[PDB]
């Protein structure tokens, strides 16, 4: 086949890889869902003969009773799918407006190809509500998954106190994270988080690491 | 320790020796990064759903490799035609009669020529090319071809029209030539795939040397084979670390790291332990960012004056 | 010993007929024009392969000939000093000469040293020295055997600045 | 409908043209019409693969090579297998057929690249696997007072160590 | 290699191993040691398996056993007629008070 | 797709249209001489060359002495003197052909075996 066959299942593998974002940030999800099969997405998201419509394909999502049990603090997210190629002004003016009317602190948007920077000029507009922005070419395949990678997980500010206080460390000491790499776009942690590292060692096997996120 | 570990890699490279590249300068590159890349190889995997088709993986090799023009094209000639909707030359009339069953043209036609094995070797069937050009542009170019059943294959192409067209010719075939691709992701060469193995669990629970095809290459790009269908994307690897860092996070980044500096220092006159070789990745990658050792890497750094 | 000696010798000889062999094939140019690589490349690749069996044949044919009661075969397998290809060489076989994988090339035009005619590929003519340390060698041998000899020499004199630097 | 009769039109020319000359001439536009209904169940003027196929179709009735088929498809070639056939490659002719097998094959063996073999010997063991399928090398690596590297490669397992 | 029953039939020890083996042919309490220890061996060999995902056994470590129960046998004496004087409880709870003596990283809090 | 020089001054033809005609005026540029041309054939590209494994065939060859010699007959003179050489063409993807000239005919033949 022509073009229509890799849009379609390019666009469900990212909404595959979006849909596990969510899940590891935490955010209840059934297990079921993510292995949805890519014809019974497209019957969910067929309009007349082979066009899926992305505009009613996002959806809202709320975090776990863990998560909150932990986090004390997180409201429910929301993600986007516009339909443009380009990125409109109004379009994610109207976006912004109505994650602030329903009152939301972390708006998931995905573009087809480029934004244009009067369109992302006002992305940091809003606090505490925070904006991020996605290529389905960056989610067509989870990172995660990739077995050089390993377990990525996050920190408490409590914990991360207890950890600076064991040892002995002041807040500058720990081995960094850049804000703009791929894992911790993935996590979405912002500036002083903490990530725990797992990774297989090959002298003890299992191994602990912290980096900081400056 | 740091002293030990630096010790301990540096005297085994002075007794090391010097297709791919080896040796100290491939060590003095991946020492001293220095983004250049002299084999910028990525092995890839394949689907193990596709354990051994050969004509899947020739398939996924055709889906990846680059092709523009160049690939294909044999011959390319060019004519003067008067008649806007008969052919001067005698064999260009069934393709004439195919394309009749809109008119202000110049008569200056071009012609190509391919061949055959060039272009089914990547499962393109020269119809879907007559209509990429005709797609590409859909508004200067007459585009007209053969069917894939014949013993010649030509394009035949006129500039419509609403003098001097011989040089105009001669930089739009220039260009035709060059620039139009065909199929593949670009930076990827001639890609050859190898019969590997690999110690697979038995399903007994035993281990075996279990064969399986890999998809090998001669150029870099990352963001892309991932994407195509029929792969590994979990598996994939490349020697050029620095596009690993970018793409996977600095995690991955060392680790890919270490393999590389294992796998030089190893190739021959191994083995250092692994807690030096591990030293001295974490130190050089402590930044969030890779940092070469350099007089300005580390050097650069909020460190004391004096060393 | 005399018949090992002997057989050193009509092994050289069926491994130049097998490359003379693939030469005639390859002058008429039926070959399989082995996958991966050029024509010329797929013929260079056979004759070396076949040098080097019939210089790993031979040497441990000198080896497993050789007496107990040999002194330098007492190191050798005391540890100490000595090797295989120390033992191979000195008696059986130098082997072919090497100038980067590939054997010696044209300096001059089609051949690879004034004393031959042009356009030949047997391996005495390119550098095969097929003599052994005992004999002593044909003196284009010789000259051979001193570009091998060079070309470490002067790859020891580069590497050893380059990884002190590194080193520091 | 201007497809329709302009698919009709060729191809009442093209078996008009052929060399059995059909007296069956209400008969062979049957043929001709069925043929139609037959392509356009694919898509019937909504995709412009019907075209392609169409183009497919045309010309390889044209071609001359081969001639026989016009023959063949006056008397026989039952045309609703040949809408969905798309095996062009699979006829006129089948030496072109043959030079497609052989050009394939070709292409299949050029792709699968260098396949450096590792001359081995039986003398030493594996430093891991322990079983003697033992390959080496020669050069000497540093400087000239000591001898060669004696490089190894293990066979069995893959290994790889070295000797003084 | 590991796996023993001492209820079942096939798996069984030889009772001469031990001079109160016989008796314990039966035990309850013993047999669930003996189980969730061989579970325990069973997790950590699904572990090896997946770190180190070749199968390579031969790996750089602290200090070597082998010589030292090799000497232990050379010093002692071992035979091939005298049952030995080794109870299962002791065994299994000897090698966990070694594992927990075992000491890195001294400490008091959770995360050490 | 050779060149056809101005024989009033010894320029090459340039290709130059009949608005009318249509015809193929090869005309000078220099002076104002025209000329037909024969073929619609103007530009001629090659991306592909295989071309010269026979080169510099002097008449004197056997005047060398680094030639070899063999002991192949000239199917036109069946001498049983020869002089071979290796292919002229120096790419690295030639062929180990050999280019048999006999002194007695003068004349090339090959031994190629397919
Ligand atoms: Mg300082
Ligand atoms: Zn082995
Ligand atoms: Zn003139
Ligand atoms: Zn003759």
């Amino acid at each position: 086949d022509q073009e229509n066959e890799r849009n379609i299942s390019r666009l469900w593998r990212a909404f595959r890889t979006v849909k596990e974002m969510v899940k590891d940030r935490g955010y209840f999800i059934t297990q079921e869902e993510v292995e949805l099969p890519l014809e019974d997405f497209k019957a969910k998201y067929c309009d007349s003969m082979g066009r899926p419509q992305r505009k009613m394909m996002s959806f809202q999502a709320n975090p776990t009773e863990e998560s909150i049990s932990k986090f004390p603090d997180m409201g429910s997210l929301w993600v986007e799918f516009c339909d443009e190629p380009s990125v409109g002004v109004k379009t994610m003016k109207t976006f912004v407006i109505h994650i602030q009317e329903k009152n939301f602190q972390t708006g998931i948007f995905v573009y087809q190809n480029n934004i244009t920077p009067s369109a992302m000029k006002l992305v940091p507009s809003i606090p505490p509500a925070t904006i991020e922005t996605f290529n389905e070419a960056a989610l067509v395949v989870n990172i995660t998954h990739h077995e050089l990678v390993p377990k990525h997980i996050r920190l408490s500010s409590d914990e991360k106190r207890e950890l600076l206080k064991r040892y002995r460390l002041k807040e500058s000491q720990l081995p960094r994270i850049q804000r703009a790499d791929p894992v911790a776009l993935y996590l979405g942690l912002k500036r002083g988080e903490v990530v725990k590292i797992i990774r297989k060692s090959e002298t003890s096997g299992r191994y602990a690491s912290y980096r900081i996120c400056m | 320790v740091g002293v030990l570990a630096a010790q301990s890699i540096g005297e085994p490279a002075t007794q090391m020796t010097l297709k791919v590249t080896s040796g100290v300068p491939r060590l003095k590159e991946i020492l001293n990064v220095a983004k250049n890349m002299k084999t910028p190889s990525l092995t890839v995997y394949l689907e193990p759903g596709h354990a051994a088709d050969q004509e899947q993986a020739k398939l996924i090799r055709s889906a990846i490799e680059h092709t523009t023009l160049k690939s294909v094209t044999i011959a390319s000639e060019i004519y003067y035609d008067p008649d806007p909707r008969s052919t001067v030359i005698p064999e260009d009339e069934e393709i004439i009669q195919l394309h009749f069953s809109f008119d202000q043209q110049s008569p200056w036609l071009l012609r190509l020529e391919l061949d055959r094995a060039a272009m089914n070797d990547k499962d393109l069937t020269m119809g879907q090319v007559g209509e990429r050009i005709k797609q590409t542009f859909k508004n200067d170019l007459f585009v007209i071809w053969s069917e894939d059943n014949d013993e010649k294959l030509i394009i035949r192409c006129r500039v419509v029209r609403p003098a001097e067209e011989d040089h105009m010719l001669k930089k739009i075939e220039n260009t035709m030539l060059e620039n139009i691709t065909l199929r593949g992701v670009e930076n990827i060469e001639r890609v050859v795939m190898m019969k590997y193995d690999r110690k697979v669990p038995s399903p007994t629970g035993e281990y075996v040397k279990e064969p399986e095809w890999v998809l090998e290459t001669d150029g870099v790009n990352l963001s892309e084979v991932m994407t195509v269908p029929g792969i590994d994307p979990t598996r994939i690897y490349t020697n050029s670390f620095i596009d690993i860092m970018e793409v996977l996070g600095i995690e991955a980044g060392r680790a890919a790291l270490y393999k590389e500096v294992y796998n030089v220092i190893a190739s021959d006159g191994s083995y250092v332990n692994y807690r030096h070789m591990a030293l001295l990745v974490d130190v050089m990658t402590t930044q969030g960012g890779l940092t070469s050792v350099t007089r300005h890497g580390f050097n650069r750094s909020n460190t004391g004056a004096l060393m | 010993d005399g018949p090992t000696m002997r057989e050193i010798t009509e092994t050289i000889a069926e491994a130049k007929k097998k490359v003379l062999d693939v030469t005639k094939e390859a002058q008429a140019n039926l070959l399989t024009a082995k996958h991966g690589m050029t024509l010329r490349e797929s013929f260079e690749d056979n004759v070396v392969r076949f040098l080097n069996e019939a210089r790993d044949k031979a040497g441990r044919l000198a080896e497993v000939n050789l007496k107990d009661l040999n002194n330098v075969k007492q190191m050798v397998m005391a540890g100490s000093k000595g090797s295989f290809i120390n033992i191979a060489q000195m008696s059986a076989c130098v082997g072919q000469q090497s100038v980067e994988g590939k054997r010696i090339a044209f300096g001059f035009v089609d051949r690879t040293l004034p004393h031959f005619s042009k356009d030949d590929y047997s391996p005495e003519s390119k550098g095969f020295v097929e003599n052994s340390y005992l004999r002593g060698l044909t003196p284009q041998e010789f000259f051979f055997h001193a570009m091998g000899g060079r070309e470490g020499l002067i790859d020891t004199a580069v590497k050893t600045a380059e990884t002190g630097y590194i080193q520091r | 409908h201007k497809l329709r009769d302009q698919v009709l039109k060729a191809l009442y020319d093209v078996l008009a043209k052929e060399s059995e000359h059909p007296p069956q001439s209400i008969l062979h536009t049957a043929k001709a019409i069925e043929s139609e209904m037959n392509k356009v169940n694919n898509c019937d003027t909504n995709e412009a693969a019907y075209k392609a196929r169409y183009r497919i179709i045309y010309s390889n009735v044209i071609s001359k090579n081969n001639p026989d088929l016009k023959h063949k498809i006056a008397n026989g070639d039952i045309t609703p297998e040949f809408l969905a056939t798309c095996d062009a490659k699979d006829l006129a002719p089948a030496p072109l057929k043959q030079k497609i097998e052989e050009i394939a094959k070709q292409n299949l063996y050029n792709a699968q690249g260098a396949t450096i073999e590792r001359s081995v010997t039986d003398r030493f063991t594996c430093g891991k696997c322990k079983e003697k399928k033992v390959s080496y090398y020669q050069l000497q690596t540093r400087s000239a007072d000591e001898p060669l590297t004696t490089f190894c490669t293990c066979e069995a397992c893959g290994n790889r160590w070295k000797f003084s | 290699r590991y796996r023993v029953d001492l209820l079942n039939t096939d798996h069984t020890l030889d009772p001469s191993l031990l001079e109160s083996g016989s008796e314990i042919l039966g035990d309850l309490k013993l047999q669930v040691l003996l189980d969730e220890e061989y579970k325990q061996l069973v997790k950590d060999r699904k572990f090896l398996r997946e770190v180190f995902v070749d199968g390579e056994a031969n790996w750089p470590l602290p200090v070597n056993i082998r010589r030292i129960i090799q000497n232990a046998q050379q010093t002692f004496h071992i035979d091939h007629t005298k049952p030995s004087d080794l109870t299962i409880k002791d065994i299994v709870l000897g090698v966990k008070d070694l594992q927990e003596n075992l000491l890195v990283l001294r400490g008091k809090n959770e995360i050490i | 797709t050779t060149f056809r020089f101005c024989r009033d001054c010894n320029n090459m033809l340039y290709p130059r249209e009949d608005k009318e005609n249509n015809r193929l005026l090869f005309e000078c540029r220099t002076c104002s001489y025209v000329e037909e041309a024969g073929s619609p054939l103007v530009y001629r590209h090659e991306l592909i060359t295989n071309i010269g494994e026979t080169a510099g065939v002097v008449q004197d060859i056997g005047s060398d002495p680094t030639l070899p010699r063999s002991d192949r007959e000239c199917p036109k003179c069946h001498s049983r003197e020869n002089v071979f050489f290796q292919s002229q063409q120096r790419r690295k993807d030639t062929s180990m052909v050999l280019f048999f000239v006999c002194l007695s005919c003068s004349h090339i033949f090959t031994s190629d075996q397919k």
